[PDB]
């Protein structure tokens, strides 16, 4: 892994160099969103432009000092953390936890989801773990506007679960697709009650 | 439970959406918050989430 790379490292890489498993970036990228991007309509939805959110990606990536996000479209923001966040060596939210939500709205109870979604995050390494509470609590910031940019934590779930459990989309088996249906469903009762 | 495309939309990219023409009959597999469904769509037999908002029931 190469020093000072923020893309596609893993986070105990990140973690074991500088001591916190999101890169400095990225939380800059997320308060950059929460400061000045959370009215837009459709973030995370509609799309960025390649040309920008490479520049974003060149600025990331191999500059020593802080990275500065004033004067950026806030789409390309966002399509650069869901670039982030697929291009993970591993998922955030690991291979296991989408057949894990699977199993979870199959065979347990609607009453007892919520707790069964916090025991499966729970099973989750530490650095995951911490992510994952700095990113719903991102998300529930940016859904606390829908009044605003009209994302529901549904459509949230629907714009970022493929890139935080890596899943498969067609043009797949049909478990695979309940996986995906599952991963999303989970996604959204997480970002709504956070 | 079935419903009908009243509208074109195209899938973002990257998403487990769908995209349809107007007339899309769908059938409606499972109902989530916020006005999405995941549906397979009749006439390219492909599974999918699409919002309330382009349907119309039949």
């Amino acid at each position: 892994y190469f020093q000072g790379s923020v893309f596609g490292v893993p986070l105990t890489v990140n973690v074991q160099r500088t001591g916190q498993p999101l890169p400095q970036s990225i939380q800059q990228a997320m308060r950059y969103l929460r400061n000045h991007c959370l009215d837009q309509v459709g973030l995370f939805r509609k799309s960025g432009v390649k040309s920008r959110i490479q520049a974003l990606r060149q600025m990331n990536e191999g500059a020593i000092d802080c990275v500065n996000y004033e004067g950026q479209s806030a789409y390309d923001v966002a399509d650069m953390l869901k670039q982030y966040f697929r291009d993970l060596p591993e998922p955030l939210m690991t291979n296991k936890l989408s057949e894990t939500f699977l199993q979870i709205y199959q065979y347990v109870p609607k009453d007892q989801r919520l707790q069964a979604i916090k025991a499966a995050i729970m099973l989750l390494p530490d650095e995951n773990r911490e992510v994952l509470q700095t990113l719903l609590y991102f998300l529930s910031d940016v859904t606390a506007a829908v009044k605003e940019n009209q994302m529901t934590p549904t459509n949230l779930a629907v714009c970022l679960a493929p890139s935080l459990f890596h899943l498969n989309t067609l043009k797949p088996d049909q478990k695979d697709l309940n996986e995906n249906l599952a991963a999303t469903q989970g996604l959204a009762h997480m970002i709504a009650e956070c | 439970r079935r419903v009908r495309a009243i509208l074109p939309y195209t899938k973002v990219p990257d998403t487990d959406e769908i995209s349809f023409l107007k007339g899309d009959m769908f059938i409606v597999h499972n109902e989530l918050e916020d006005g999405w469904m995941w549906v397979t769509n009749l006439r390219t037999d492909e599974q999918g989430l699409i919002v309330e908002d382009l349907v119309e029931e039949v």
